[PDB]
RNA sequence: AGAACUGGCGAUGCGGGAUGAACCGAACGUAGAGUUAAGGUGCCGGAAUACACGCUCAUCAGACACCACAAAAGGUGUUAG
RNA sequence: GCCCUGAAAAUGGAUGGCGCUCAAGCGUGUUACCUAUACUCUACCGUCAGGGUUGAUAUGAUGCCCUGACGAGUAGGCAGGCGUGGAGGUCAGUGACGAAGCCUAGACCGUAAGGUCGGGUCGAACGGCCUCUAGUGCAGAUCUUGGUGGUAGUAGCAAAUA
RNA sequence: UUUGCUCCACACAAUAUAGAUGGAUACGAAUAAGGCGUCCUUGUGGCGUCGCUGAACCAUAGCAGGCUAGCAACGGUGCACUUGGCGGAAAGGCCUUGGGUGCUUGCUGGCGAAUUGCAAUGUCAUUUUGCGUGGGGAUAAAUCAUUUGUAUACGACUUAGA
């Protein structure tokens, strides 16, 4: 018995991968997870997350 | 588990069987020196109706 | 600790041996009453009655037949209050209660062998010296029972023919006693003396 | 001569349970003689196993054997938990048991 | 709601059940209380 | 030959029989959650056909074990059954039941000396 | 309650700019342990003066055993217990070994004879009534005469096992 | 990957406050009091056994 | 079969109280034994010997008939028909044993008891 | 019948209240060991026919919350005051 | 205070029952004891979250791994899966040496939907994986159609003289 | 019906166990009273004693208990006979006389035991029945059908029939 003081397993909200299938757009992804990952460097944080966007949040710049 | 079962054709070591007495005299020698020890141990055991292995003694 | 607890029921309180008997039996122990109209109940006898009244207008409205049935030798009755302090509908209860016999007096078989006593439940071990208590065979009798009379007949006989037994064994006591008497002071009853003996 | 219990006679009371729901996980037996907590300690561990006749014979016998051990005491009439390799059949409340000696502290 | 109008029941009850007696002999379920002073006397008998 | 497996435990083993599969013969015994609101197998009560939670899940580490250690993987014909020919202590090749008796005896000899552990090694072996 | 135990706590409200070093109480209390001492005390003190541990402090809490804890003496009391109708004073005797055990003895009297539970129950003057004489009560004058003596009919050995073979005697 | 408490497990009650060595052979806790017995003032006492 | 059925006492000898006398369904019977004695005689067997050892008659297909209830309803009037079959047996004796041996697998200490028993004794 | 705050029930099983949607405890993955809550420990039934102070006798006893109702008025019954 | 009286209702009847009278009652204080899906430790599942990790002459970085927490749930929402008919692709898949179907208190896998195997039966087609597609999954609907019970060898086959 | 049926002593197979594993070890009555011994002038007596549990009494040492030699006592004692008696509350049991026969751990000897391998109930009770031994004993009925009417819906009941 827990008294839930938060609603439990919030699927976090964010995404985690592009919600497609292009195999090249997936390779970027794994190639930035690494950079995310290894390099430290704030920017790829940003550009990583950047690539799981919809082309409603990638607009035409 | 060929011939099961077809007796012994295993008994005993001659050796096994000297090596008690060559002990069981020695201490034979030491039992007739406490009164009924001797008759004591050639008795075995038993629990009797109201015996409590708990608030007994041993 | 025996196979048999014939147990003596002269003094004893219904409810209290009603339950020791119970429990004996769904621990596998079995169990025979005997002198069940010797048998004691708290309160005096009118409330006794009164209460066997109220029972005994307890029956199937459509059919009294099928109802309570209202037994009124006191081995029945020491028996219906102790069915209810079993699960006698289930197998377990029901195998528990053959394990079980209620008699009135004495008979043949639990005469020539020992019966005991249950503390617990005797009524001079714990009715307040002062409070009224009830014989059963009294009520019994007066709701039904009909072999009042030819039990203290038969107990009568029993008891004189055990009185003879006793006395025979009141002298053969004294007999071996008188015999353990000088088989003492002696070298080998002195060395279990000592062996607390 | 005439006896050779080794082991004492316990009686199969009822699993562990409450007032509606009994946990065959786990017996209550009665020992005899024994009637406090304090002097049942001394019979914990001790193998026990229920003796019992049956039709079939086995691997070569017709009397069958169920194993435990006691556990813990259990309420203030020195009765103790025990446990089986299988759960006892519960057509044995009111079965004379054995408990044995061992393993023997003493 | 009552009778109405109470009457008294029909039949007797102690006389229950009316099934088919046993046997054609009907029992004698007692016989006189014993007089031991008197003379070994009979007390039944089997008529038609 | 069977790697060092871990306990095989199950947790629950008795089969989940729909509610009622007994009671009446059109209601099949594969399992279906009672949808509805008074249903007491549904509520949960105390004594009634426990319904499969997820919690009865199994060790991922003996997931899909049979009980010699070894996933089954159904075996078409020899070509398809040298995929364990590099897992003879992983897996056991299981013949299908459309497999003829002609060939499922050349799969055996196959599987026989390649070492691979066929479950069903007895399928139309007519004397 | 337990065995109690007759706690000496004295408060004294709290040191105010212009009240330092205020008059102490000390109340005499009993109870099982100290921290339901410490809340009798207050609960009594602020049924007298305006009074609470909001507004005081527990100067000193020692515990007070009794002069001759095997002197067997007769005891006073005077207790303001309320009744389910109202509240009412009385004054009972209870002849014990101590002012602890005799207060004990006292409430479950109270809890016999007058069903009050310890809430409902103030315990006034309790003092140790030297001479006889004293003594309001008979059921106390009665145990108070030259060299006395009583038997125990009827006793009613407690058996340990379930059944017995030598049917109980009554005899002491 | 366990809690393998102190208390009961002299090795891991080292692996932490490496004290317990030192307070072990010192004994410290059960180390005996200085008796610097005083006395009660006689007024502590008749308010203490006051009625 | 038998509910409402009247009771007689030739049902006695049986153990029951309900027992009617189906002259049809016997003629079928009889008469189709007289065939099944008939085909063990052809078949060479012994007509004393002889006994039923399987008769199992069940439900054919009910021969479909009309009858007319009140208020116009039609009502069927089914004929529940028969399939009787049956065999006449030789009557073999002896029921015969032919046991299993059993391999018996008792344990070291289980044979040593027998070998220490079979020491003291034959 | 109609409102307020809160908690529930609905939708929620579980242990206790014999019994019960709502009360007590307490909220549910599957297991094991321990410890408890509530409620209880004569027998049904797991658990003391335990300890102690007392009160009680009812020819209409009394028996633990919601809960299965009882009063004004009486008693030289008895107990204490 | 306890107790008595005041205390009358309909089937027999309920401190739950039996039964209990220095209680198993009423009041109180003390212990020990008992056991829930709760609490504690642990194992396993799953979800969620936080991270780790391309790594070389190997095979899945929608991978493997570590770490912590949490799990009730109708109406309802979503996600991941199972299954059925048919479509493109694929296994140069299965098959008259027995496909499909059906039977099997015979075996195995999966929490599950289900899958798999043996035996039986049988006689001409069929399955796995990748996608597509839909008239795609039934216990109800006084559901439709058909079929079969208990009812039951029962009601009853009794007007019109035989 | 070919010898079926039954009782005993067994013999072996089947059979199950609400659960043997040293002994259910007999006054009565009372309980604010009793038991026991004992004494006389026999009582509702005197005197002594006891209890506070059976935590007693009995049993109990021997290959689950073997093979031999005795010593001392003539006791204890098991089985099977036997004499007389008692018990009908379910007597089916208790008591007794005398032979017999085995043992006797009351005392002293001498042999044996192992390998069941460091435990595995480690199998020793009594229940029912069957099939085969040979040893005694005994040679019926009921039902249907017929019949009757004191009976009756049908069964049942009541009669009758070599």
């Amino acid at each position: 018995g827990i008294d839930h003081t938060s609603k439990q397993h919030k699927r976090s909200g964010h995404r985690t991968a592009p919600k497609s299938d292009n195999v090249y757009l997936k390779l970027l992804v794994k190639l930035y997870t690494f950079l995310a990952r290894r390099t430290d460097a704030p920017f790829n944080k940003v550009v990583l997350k950047a690539l799981f966007l919809s082309k409603i949040n990638r607009p035409p710049v | 588990a060929n011939l099961f079962p077809e007796q012994q054709n295993k008994e005993i070591k001659a050796e096994r069987v000297e090596d008690q007495k060559v002990v069981d005299k020695a201490l034979i020698a030491e039992i007739k020196k406490t009164p009924l020890l001797k008759q004591y141990l050639s008795a075995s055991f038993s629990l009797k109706n109201g015996d409590k292995p708990h608030m007994l003694k041993f | 600790v025996e196979p048999v607890v014939v147990i003596d029921g002269k003094g004893h309180l219904v409810g209290r041996l009603a339950s020791v008997v119970a429990k004996q039996l769904l621990n596998g122990q079995k169990i025979v009453v005997v002198r069940a109209e010797e048998l004691n109940i708290s309160g005096e006898f009118f409330r006794n009655k009164l209460k066997y009244h109220d029972f005994l207008r307890k029956a199937t409205a459509f059919n009294k037949t099928r109802g309570p049935f209202h037994f009124r030798a006191p081995s029945r009755i020491f028996y219906k209050a102790l069915r209810g302090m079993v699960s006698h509908k289930t197998a377990r209860g029901k195998a528990a209660l053959e394990r079980l016999k209620v008699f009135e007096g004495i008979p043949p078989p639990y005469d020539k062998k020992k019966r005991v006593v249950v503390p617990q439940a005797l009524r001079v071990l714990r009715l307040k010296p002062g409070r009224k208590y009830t014989t059963l065979g009294k009520l019994s009798t007066s709701v039904g029972w009909k072999y009042e009379d030819v039990v203290a007949k038969l107990e009568a006989k029993r008891k004189v023919s055990s009185a003879e037994y006793y006395a025979k064994k009141r002298a053969f006591t004294k007999k071996v006693a008188s015999a353990n008497a000088t088989a003492a002071e002696s070298d080998v009853a002195k060395q279990l003396a000592a062996l607390g003996y | 001569a005439e006896s050779h219990r080794l082991y004492v006679k316990g009686k199969h009371l009822s699993y562990q349970r409450s007032k509606r729901v009994n946990n065959p996980n786990v017996s209550l037996i009665k020992i005899e003689g024994v009637a406090t907590p304090q002097d049942a300690q001394f019979y914990l561990g001790k193998r026990i196993a229920y003796v019992y006749r049956a039709s079939k014979e086995v691997r070569g016998s017709k009397i069958r054997v169920m194993w435990g051990k006691v556990t813990r005491t259990h309420g203030n009439s020195g009765v103790v938990r025990a446990t089986f390799r299988n759960n006892l059949p519960a057509k044995t409340f009111g079965a004379s048991v054995r408990i044995f000696l061992y393993p023997s502290n003493i | 709601s009552h009778r109405k109008y109470e009457a008294p029941r029909h039949g007797h009850l102690g006389f229950l059940p009316r099934k088919r007696a046993a046997s054609i002999r009907a029992r004698v379920k007692a016989f006189p209380k014993d007089d031991r002073s008197k003379p070994v006397a009979l007390t039944s008998f089997l008529g038609y | 030959a069977s790697l060092p497996h871990p306990k095989i435990v199950k947790k629950h083993t008795k089969k989940f029989k729909r509610h009622h599969s007994d009671r009446y013969h059109r209601v099949a015994e594969n399992w279906r959650k009672q949808k509805g609101i008074d249903s007491v197998v549904r509520r949960r009560f105390r004594g009634n056909i426990s319904q499969p939670k997820i919690g009865y899940g199994s060790n991922k580490k003996t997931k899909f074990l049979s009980p010699s250690g070894h996933k089954t993987f159904l075996v078409a014909n020899v070509k398809d059954l040298e995929t364990l020919t590099m897992h003879t202590k992983t897996y056991a090749a299981e013949i299908a039941h459309n497999i003829s008796a002609k060939n499922r005896v050349v799969i055996l000899a196959r599987a026989k000396a390649l070492g691979i552990k066929v479950t069903n090694p007895k399928g139309r072996l007519a004397l | 309650m337990a065995h109690f135990k007759e706690y000496q706590v004295i408060g004294r409200r709290l040191p105010t700019e212009s009240v330092p070093e205020p008059k102490l109480f000390r109340m005499r209390i009993f109870a099982s342990n100290e921290v339901i001492a410490k809340s009798r005390y207050w609960y009594f003190l602020q049924k007298l003066h305006k009074v609470k541990k909001a507004s005081g402090e527990i100067v000193s809490i020692n515990q007070i055993n009794e002069a001759h804890p095997t002197k067997v003496k007769n005891f006073g009391v005077w207790v303001r217990y309320d009744s389910r109708s109202g509240t009412h004073n009385m004054y009972k005797e209870i002849r014990d070994v101590s002012r602890v055990a005799a207060v004990e003895t006292l409430y479950q009297d109270m809890a016999a004879r007058h069903r009050a539970r310890f809430r409902s129950i103030h315990i006034l003057k309790v003092a140790e009534i030297e001479k006889t004489a004293d003594v309001k009560r008979q059921y106390v004058k009665q145990f108070l005469t030259k060299d006395l003596k009583f038997p125990l009919p009827h006793r009613v050995q407690k058996s340990t096992k379930t059944f017995s073979y030598k049917r109980p005697s009554t005899f002491y | 990957v366990l809690k393998k408490n102190p208390l009961k497990n002299k090795q891991v009650l080292l692996r932490l406050n490496p004290y317990a060595k030192v307070f072990a052979a010192e004994k410290l806790g059960s180390k005996k009091a200085e008796k610097t017995g005083t006395k009660p003032a006689a007024v502590f006492t008749e308010t203490l056994k006051h009625d | 079969f038998n509910s409402s059925i009247g009771r007689t006492a030739q049902g006695k000898e049986f153990g029951v109280t309900k027992a009617r006398w189906p002259a049809k369904s016997v003629k079928f019977v009889q008469g189709l034994l007289q065939n099944a004695a008939a085909n063990a005689e052809a078949k060479g067997l012994d007509a004393t010997k002889l006994y039923v050892s399987h008769i199992q008659v069940n439900q054919a297909p009910k021969q479909r008939r009309r009858t007319y209830r009140a208020h116009g309803r039609i009502n069927k009037y089914e004929s529940s028909p028969s399939h009787i079959e049956l065999v006449v047996t030789e009557k073999e004796e002896a029921v015969a044993k032919a046991a299993e041996k059993k391999v018996v697998r008792l344990t070291s200490r289980q044979r040593g008891r027998i070998a220490a028993q079979k020491r003291i004794a034959a």
